[PDB]
């Protein structure tokens, strides 16, 4: 059933329905609305924080096509900037999986990629979104294959001025008279500023395949970037003259070359990104002049070459083994230097009966100057039922994260000698599968798992290391899929994760009441629920997500000013397809918000009410 | 299955000589927040400014002044200074339409400077009609690094520092509005305060190595009032970041954190060995002293991410209480 490679291991795979149901979505709202992971985001097109079982956003490595995504400076990915559109494939490698394939995913790993398309001849298509506070969406695709290329390329535009009307309940505007007292003070209901933004995404994909058994191929992604960084709601007066912006300017490469035979295949890879930031903050005074009170831009060069080998000795034994290489030329404007990362990794799967099996991971680390401890980890797998499908797993690691590059070699606090963190992880848990003769489809899964940080770095004053995290918890999914009718089809999909992340660090200072305490802006519950009723040429979709409360103290004590509510939040989508002579038409109209609350969700960042958005999707038909 | 903020009022009657405490609070959450204490019953109230108004305070509130039952607190990450009653803790006004206010001093009872960081420009507002107007230009100051901290004034003139990327101390006249004269000391002169026989004292950061002026060892400065001279300088020697040297209520002591709390009078020689609290493994943030009695107030901002705790120490050395306000308290102030 599953493959040699997958033996004992735990992720999650979103399939294409869930990535290409709309073209306003980022991967920031592909995860939350589909996965157990709290993203930390204060509404659309704006920084979007990944918090992946009980960690922070740098714990948590992100993969385009084998290559690594995460910014060196900061550490993290915003993954709102990744049009959901633009990716074909995506997995989640959650805990020890991720040494599967990365290094420091103390975390987990989201593996991204793009596949190649089976069109024969030329076609295109081209989608137009329409919704509230003058929002504009476009994606215009085109593609051609002749059974040995295969030439695709997508463009995607979001541009709005982020204008909603909101109430706000932070600031009360007073209503003065004659001699300058207040005689009545009312809650206004003003608008978001400074929240326009621009994106232009550009994705070009050469594929070439000879039918011998080797495979080429060529990805360029280009990214445009122009947004205002809003203000916050206790932001006082009718402030104009005040700009924010953090341009962006980036190109992804990815050269792919593929060698396959009867047993062994070998794989060769290398890539190169760049980079250019750009944050500005001024001020119109006077009447004509603009004073810049700000100014930093930031330039990144990474070179990337990977080389991937895979043996198999028979059906029930095999041979893995790799090595990457990435380096991070940044040249700062305004440190100029980087760091060289290389990483090796050998892997022995077996199968020794039917039921059991077996894996080892042994994964080796250099980034710059500094070796790192070898990473071992051992995935074991076995059959309890082969009626219901039940499977029982576990896994057990040592895995070390390698500190920022802003966290050694930065302007107002550089410290060099900085030690890597370390965790220990080990897991368990179940799945089953009770396929019936197309009637219904239940399969699901619940895993637990426990987990251990040393060596946390954290900046208080520059790293300064220590912070000893515990992580664990369980993690529940199911899926369902029922034909009540011959026409009617409902499908449900759902995940619940109980994630704790306590701090087991000796009390700093004497009235630190932190230890034993729940890690800031991460939840101890989450939920999602996804719903589709699929009648003929018409489609429902619900998505529904539970976020339990988040604290913005590391005392996690009760106060007027830092209180985030639980977070649930629906989003109802109704779509029709037609079907005329030269084209298909597509049109779908979706409803965020639709109880419209007024609520909050990062602190002091409004969120707009019940918003709308309406689709049209050509698809030409020819010969 | 539904989400919901709101707020509620509340009727605050405080009464007796309190203390104010502006809780900073982090950047871009805000999360300011104003706190009270009552030195006689020792009761302290958190909170007091949303709790009485059913609003935020804003974000990193900075200073307050309070001119007979009136206080003004400053918030500079809101553009806003805040006129409230010290009394009901009721608001009675605001100035609106700055860029980062620092501070506020009040030279009549018509006329206000208030200083800015990221600007050349100091603002001229009217504590009554609640506008600008008029700004003072600083020479040589840059909209890049531009930044005033705090003011005394000395007869018909006003002093200032230039703390951010900057070493300079200021004399403006408030009869033509214009800076007259200069000075020049170490890198970011953060705090400046005046004593009892008319000396300016100033305490120079390090520079927390990577700045661009680089790093220099702070250092003390007695600055002469009527004529600038430099007269004395001390020396830190280096790996410190000593500031907040405010004086007691006497006008004639001298306060600073450098580490452990060092307590220095007037008309003195070379900083004595012994400190007034000499280390308990703690993270000193702020400090004032009781014009009254003479308690010493020292502020513990822990991580700087929690409720800090302020210890309460009389003349002498010994605790008398420890109380828990909001996020990082910055300063004090008197009621
Ligand atoms: C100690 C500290 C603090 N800082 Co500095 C001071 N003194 N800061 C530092 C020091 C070390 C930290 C560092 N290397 O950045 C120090 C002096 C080097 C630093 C730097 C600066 N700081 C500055 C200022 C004045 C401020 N700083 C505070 C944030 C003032 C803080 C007070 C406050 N109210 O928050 C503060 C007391 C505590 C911050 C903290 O660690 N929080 C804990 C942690 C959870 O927060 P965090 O958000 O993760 O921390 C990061 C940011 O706060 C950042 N940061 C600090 N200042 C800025 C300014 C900007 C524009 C930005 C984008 C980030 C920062 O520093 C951290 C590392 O990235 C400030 C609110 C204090 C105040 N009331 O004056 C104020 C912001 C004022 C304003 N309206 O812009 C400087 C201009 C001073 C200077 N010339 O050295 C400078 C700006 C940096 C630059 N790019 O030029």
């Amino acid at each position: 059933k599953r493959p040699m490679k997958d033996i004992g291991v735990q992720q999650t795979r979103f399939d294409s329905l869930v990535l290409k149901e709309n073209i306003a979505l980022s991967m920031a709202d592909i995860l939350t609305f589909n996965s157990s992971i709290f993203v930390k985001s204060y509404g659309r097109a704006t920084l979007s924080t990944v918090s992946f079982r009980g960690t922070s956003a740098s714990h948590t490595q992100v993969t385009w096509n084998g290559m690594r995504i995460n910014n060196p400076m900061l550490g993290m990915t915003d993954f709102s900037m990744i049009p959901s559109y633009f990716i074909d494939d995506a997995s989640l490698l959650h805990g020890t999986s991720s040494v599967n394939m990365a290094g420091g995913g103390l975390g987990g790993l989201v593996k991204l990629s793009t596949v190649p398309a089976h069109q024969e001849g030329f076609g295109m298509q081209y989608v137009q979104g329409i919704g509230s506070f003058s929002t504009f969406d476009e994606f215009l695709q085109l593609k051609y294959g002749d059974k040995h290329w295969q030439i695709s390329t997508r463009a995607v535009y979001q541009s709005s001025p982020n204008d909603y009307k909101y109430r706000n309940h932070d600031k009360k505007e007073n209503i003065y008279d004659d001699k300058y007292n207040i005689i009545e003070q009312y809650y206004p209901i003003e608008r978001n500023r400074s929240g326009a933004y621009k994106d232009l995404h550009i994705l070009q994909e050469v594929y070439y395949n000879t039918g011998k058994g080797d495979r080429f191929g060529l990805n360029a992604w280009y990214t445009d970037s122009n947004r205002e960084l809003a203000l916050l709601t206790t932001d006082q007066g009718d402030l104009m003259d005040f700009e924010n912006r953090q341009r962006e300017h980036t190109l992804r490469s990815v050269l792919s070359w593929d060698h396959t035979r009867e047993n062994w295949k070998v794989s060769a890879r290398g890539g190169y990104v760049h980079t250019w930031l750009a944050y500005d903050y001024k001020r119109d005074l006077g009447n004509g002049i603009m004073a810049t009170m700000t100014r930093s831009r930031s330039k990144v060069n990474t070179f990337y070459g990977q080389l991937d080998g895979e043996y198999f000795f028979s059906d029930k034994l095999l041979l893995t083994a790799g090595v990457s290489a990435h380096q991070h030329l940044v040249n700062s404007l305004d440190f100029d230097k980087g760091r060289i990362e290389l990483s090796g990794n050998v892997s022995l799967k077996w199968q020794p009966v039917n039921r059991l099996g077996m894996s080892l991971v042994l994964r080796g680390e250099m980034f710059g100057t500094k070796w790192a401890p070898v990473i071992p980890a051992f995935f074991v797998d076995y059959v309890l039922s082969k009626r219901g499908n039940i499977m029982a797993k576990a896994s057990i690691t040592r895995n070390y994260r390698f500190p920022t590059l802003n966290d050694l070699y930065f302007l107002p606090g550089g410290n060099p000698a900085l030690n890597n963190e370390s965790g220990f992880t080990y897991e368990t848990g179940l799945s089953f599968s009770v396929d019936k003769d197309n009637v219904y489809t239940l399969s699901g899964s619940a895993s637990w798992f426990d987990q251990h940080i040393n060596d946390w770095i954290i900046w208080l004053p520059s790293p300064v290391n220590l912070k000893k995290v515990h992580a664990y918890g369980v993690e529940v999914q199911a899926d369902y899929a029922v034909a009540i009718d011959k026409a009617w089809k409902l499908g449900l999909n759902g995940t619940f994760a109980w994630t704790p992340s306590i701090n087991e660090g000796e009390p700093t200072s004497k009235a630190d009441q932190s230890v034993g305490k729940q890690l800031p802006y991460i939840p101890e519950y989450s939920a999602t629920l996804s719903g589709r009723l699929t009648y003929r040429s018409w489609g429902l979709l619900y998505k529904w997500c539970y976020y339990s409360e988040r604290y913005t103290m590391t005392s996690n004590a009760v106060s007027y000013t830092g209180h985030l509510p639980p977070y649930l939040m629906s989003n109802v989508t109704l779509e029709k397809g037609f079907s005329l002579r030269w084209a298909d038409l597509s049109l779908k109209g979706t409803v965020n918000n639709l109880f419209d609350e007024e609520y909050l969700s990062v602190l002091s960042r409004p969120m707009p009410g019940i918003n709308f958005e309406f689709f049209i999707g050509i698809t030409p038909k020819w010969g | 299955c539904m989400k919901w903020d709101y707020g509620k009022m509340e009727p605050f009657r405080a009464t007796g000589d309190g203390l104010f405490i502006m809780n900073e609070g982090n950047f871009q959450y805000g999360n300011a927040t104003l706190s009270y204490y009552d030195p006689e019953t020792k009761k302290v109230e958190n909170e007091i400014f949303y709790r009485a108004n059913a609003m935020k305070l804003g974000d990193v509130a900075q200073s307050m002044i309070v001119r007979d039952t009136i206080g003004w607190v400053v918030v500079n990450n809101s553009h806003v200074i805040f006129a409230i009653s010290t009394n009901t803790f009721k608001e009675v006004g605001r100035i609106t339409g700055l860029t980062s206010p620092r501070y506020i001093h009040f030279i009549s009872d018509e006329k206000a400077y208030i200083t800015q960081i990221w600007d050349y420009r100091i603002f001229i507002v009217n504590p009554k009609t609640y506008q600008i107007t008029g700004y003072i230009e600083c020479p040589d100051m840059t909209m890049e690094t531009g930044s005033t901290e705090q003011m005394v004034q000395y007869g018909k003139y006003v002093y200032v520092n230039c703390w951010s990327y900057q070493n300079r101390i200021l004399k403006i006249d408030t009869t033509t509005d214009k800076v007259v004269d200069q000075l020049t000391v170490g890198i970011q002169p953060t705090s400046l305060v005046m004593d009892k026989n008319f000396k300016m004292w100033t305490i120079t950061d390090g520079g927390y190595k990577g700045s661009p002026y680089g790093y220099e060892e702070p250092s003390l400065y007695r600055i002469d009032a009527e004529t600038f001279k430099i007269e004395k300088q001390f020396k830190f020697q280096l790996g410190d970041a000593p500031s907040e040297v405010q004086l007691n209520g006497a006008g004639d002591e001298l306060y600073w954190i450098n580490k452990d709390i060092w307590r220095m009078s007037v008309d003195e020689e070379r900083v004595p060995v012994r400190p007034f609290l000499k280390y308990r493994d703690t993270k000193y943030y702020g400090l004032t002293v009781s014009p009254k009695n003479g308690d010493v107030y020292v502020a513990d901002a822990i991580d700087y991410q929690q409720q800090g705790m302020i210890y309460r120490y009389t003349e002498d050395g010994e605790l008398v209480d420890e109380f828990y306000v909001g996020i990082i308290p910055g300063a004090f102030c008197w009621k």
